[PDB]
Order: C-alpha cells, then sequence, then structure tokens
C-alpha cells in the first residue's frame, strides 16, 4: 500500500514543506506528482531505489529524497502559492505496467494565513409541501464562510455514519467568484422518509470536518483559532 | 504537450457507449495505460494496451489504438453511474513505468428519472427561522441548473441521490440569499409543471 503524509496542509510562503510517502508493496520506483486543472498529473521527482532520484518534468521549486526503499520525500523549502495543489505519490516495480498511487496530499500555500476560516454549519428542516406532497423529507446542510477548501462533509442519523438517501456538491463554490482570496460554501442533502422524520425521537446532523491549522502554529489574531475541527449542525424529528 | 486529450468533459446517459479521445506525439512510447479517478480518491489504472497490439477489449471497456495516426480512443459500453469520474490518457517508454499524463476527461452519467416531479420547496433553519433555503428537486437529469446572474444569490449544481431502503433515486439543486423561491432559479429552465407551494 501507498501512504502520503499529511494528506492536509497549509503553510506559508517561505515556509519548509515536506511530504513524506512510505510504500509496502516492495517497489523500487517511486514517484511524486502533482495535480492541476487543464494539467492533468505531472512528473515532480522520481527514484529508481534508495539513495537515487531524478529530476522529473517540472522539478523547479522541489527536492526529493529517498533515503529507503519504502520512503519517498517531496520537499519544499521555499513554498510559494504556486505550489499549491494536490500531490500524488506512486510506486512502480522495473518495467511494471502500473504505477500504485496514493490517495493524496491537498496542499495550500497561503501567504497571509489571516484568510483561514472555519465553516459555519447550518441544517434546514423539510418543508411542509414536500413532506405532504411527495411523502419524502430533504434535510438540506449548509457550510458556508471557509477557507481553503479543505473538507469532509457527512451525515449522521442516531449516531450512525448514513451514505444512502444522501447527496453532496462535487465541489464547494466561491462566496465572492472575483476574489480568488474568496472564501467557500457547500451544500448537502439528506432524504428520508416523512415518517421517519415524523419521528421526534430521530436526530439528525449535518458535520463537516474542516482542515486547518496545526496548533504549533503561531496566531496573532483576535479570532478563534481556525485548527482543524469538527463544525456540526443538528436537526431533531417533529 | 506531450499528450492530448478530448473532450475536456463528455456526459453521456446511462446505457449509452462513451467515446474518449487521446493522441500523443512521441513515437517511441511502448506502452499507453488509462488510469481511472474518482472524486477524492488517487488514480488507478483501468485498462492498457502496448504498442504492438491495435485493440485491447475489457469487459465494457476497450482501447483503440492507431500507430499510424498517433491516435488512441477508449470505448466505454452502457456507461453506468459509477462510471462517473476522471479519465486519464497516458503514456510510457518504459513499459508503463514513467507517465506523462493528458489532461484528462470528465465523464458523467446521468440517471433516468423514473417519475420525474418537479418542485421547489422552502426550507426554515432548525436554530433561527429567519434564515432559510430554496430546494429544487424531483427534476429529470435532461435540466441544467445555471448559476446565478448576480452576486449575493447562490446556486449549487445538481447532485442526485439514492435512497437505498426503496427504491427510488432524486435529482437536487440548492439556492440561497441573504428574497422569493418564486424568483430563484428563473436564470435556469423549469418545466412548466413545476410545483410551487
Amino acid at each position: 500500500a501507498v501512504t502520503q503524509s499529511p494528506r492536509n496542509k497549509v503553510a506559508v510562503t517561505g515556509g519548509k514543506v515536506t511530504l513524506s510517502c512510505n510504500q509496502t508493496n516492495n517497489h523500487n520506483n517511486m514517484y511524486w506528482y502533482r495535480q492541476d486543472t487543464g494539467h492533468g498529473l505531472r512528473l515532480i521527482h522520481y527514484s529508481y531505489g534508495a539513495g537515487s532520484t531524478e529530476k522529473g518534468d517540472i522539478p523547479d521549486g522541489y527536492k526529493a529524497s529517498r533515503p529507503s526503499q519504502e520512503n519517498f520525500s517531496l520537499i519544499l523549502e521555499l513554498a510559494t502559492p504556486s505550489q499549491t495543489s494536490v500531490y500524488f505519490c506512486a510506486s512502480g516495480d522495473f518495467w511494471g505496467d502500473t504505477l500504485y498511487f496514493g490517495a493524496g496530499t491537498r496542499l495550500s500555500v497561503l501567504e497571509d494565513l489571516k484568510n483561514v476560516f472555519p465553516p459555519e454549519v447550518a441544517v434546514f428542516e423539510p418543508s411542509e409541501a414536500e413532506i405532504s406532497h411527495t411523502q419524502k423529507a430533504t434535510l438540506v446542510c449548509l457550510a458556508t464562510g471557509f477557507y481553503p477548501d479543505h473538507v469532509e462533509l457527512s451525515w449522521w442519523v442516531n449516531g450512525k455514519e448514513v451514505h444512502s438517501g444522501v447527496c453532496t456538491d462535487p465541489q464547494p463554490l466561491k462566496e465572492q467568484p472575483a476574489l480568488n482570496d474568496s472564501r467557500y460554501a457547500l451544500s448537502s442533502r439528506l432524504r428520508v422518509s416523512a415518517t421517519f422524520w415524523q419521528n421526534p425521537r430521530n436526530h439528525f446532523r449535518c458535520q463537516v470536518q474542516f482542515y486547518g491549522l496545526s496548533e504549533n502554529d503561531e496566531w496573532t489574531q483576535d479570532r478563534a483559532k481556525p485548527v482543524t475541527q469538527i463544525v456540526s449542525a443538528e436537526a431533531w424529528g417533529r | 504537450q506531450q499528450v492530448r486529450q478530448s473532450p475536456q468533459s463528455l456526459t453521456v446517459w446511462e446505457g449509452e457507449t462513451a467515446i474518449l479521445n487521446c493522441s500523443y506525439e512521441n513515437s517511441a512510447f511502448d506502452y499507453f495505460p488509462w488510469y481511472q479517478q474518482f472524486p477524492g480518491e488517487g488514480p488507478a489504472l483501468l485498462i492498457a494496451i502496448r504498442s504492438v497490439s491495435d485493440k485491447k477489449e475489457d469487459g465494457r471497456f476497450t482501447i483503440f489504438f492507431n500507430k499510424r495516426e498517433k491516435k488512441l480512443s477508449l470505448h466505454i459500453t452502457d456507461s453506468q453511474p459509477g462510471d462517473s469520474a476522471t479519465y486519464f490518457c497516458a503514456a510510457s517508454r518504459d513499459s508503463g513505468q514513467k507517465l506523462v499524463f493528458g489532461q484528462g476527461t470528465i465523464l458523467k452519467v446521468y440517471l433516468h428519472i423514473q417519475n420525474p416531479d418537479p418542485a421547489v420547496y422552502q426550507l426554515r433553519d432548525s436554530k433561527s427561522s429567519d434564515k432559510s433555503v430554496c430546494l429544487f428537486t424531483d427534476f429529470d437529469s435532461q435540466t441544467n441548473v445555471s448559476q446565478s446572474k448576480d452576486s449575493d444569490v447562490y446556486i449549487t449544481d445538481k447532485c442526485v441521490l439514492d435512497m437505498r431502503s426503496m427504491d427510488f433515486k432524486s435529482n437536487s439543486a440548492v439556492a440561497w440569499s441573504n428574497f422569493a423561491c418564486a424568483n430563484a432559479f428563473n436564470n435556469s429552465i423549469i418545466p412548466e409543471d413545476t410545483f410551487f407551494p
């Protein structure tokens, strides 16, 4: 298997950033790709074995290290906003027909860091009309005012996570599409039977997992720290 | 760039054959893999052909290779909703080891709505009833929910959900502001038989 670390990271400009990738497959070749819209996957550095690395198609800005057979590290010694991307590690055997990728690393190289915000979450109750017409109940969750877009949204009915009757937006939208400095917004829909919502015993909560600052990052602002956190909103059946 | 793909995005109805295109420039590529990437995951090898062959079939998935025209094609038969992903054409000179990728093609497979029942409901906040949201739902996948013609008003893209306890799928799109839901989805087309309670 191929594991990357971290999976999410926020960095200031000029800061040093190391992305490590460890592989179980006992493969000799290891790779570091990045993914951007309209570019697909682009090779940064790779390695034919321990102690040796090679420059890829876009090596500028990055440095790599293969200290072990298992490990391949991508090093950003001087982070720049241009290096904001999703990084994928991969391993392959000699002349192997496949490449085995990791789940990916969401990296946001900011400058100011004062634009980082956790989302505000609100759950909106099913309309009587919908319950009276289609005999079903749609709950709508709404996470707003957050930056970066590093989040995971889920629904929890009676302490248990659900997937059936759920759809979330494919991607967060920009609240102020002009600015790239803009924060985002995300919506989700939970759909259940009218009888289920009518049950006062059942409670539903929309949960967003915000990925932000670590605690050992310097915070000089008045507001609460925008660390990695869970923000929830819940509704009870009526 | 080295490996070109087309189109950037492709939409297909379920059961239809989807065709993805790819073309390269270097004549020394000895192996052409196609990688599939689902949202939130990494890319995984779907199907692959090497330069000596002209085609390869693998259950609904088929690669056509033209060595002369430097052209590649991926054929997906009776496309299914679960086939909605990003598809990358890739090239290699090391039998699949050092891949140059294309820009990737985004594939969307539309669901056939059994019994469309387009309606725009409005939902009050659980904590503060002074806030609300508009919900477009139960419409057929054929319609397009275009974004707002202004700021201050936001409109999410459509999405399908599946109540698995029953046997039921439904489309849905959300709008919010600060307005009224009657004029919320004006910028898009709505079936004249849309229900406004």
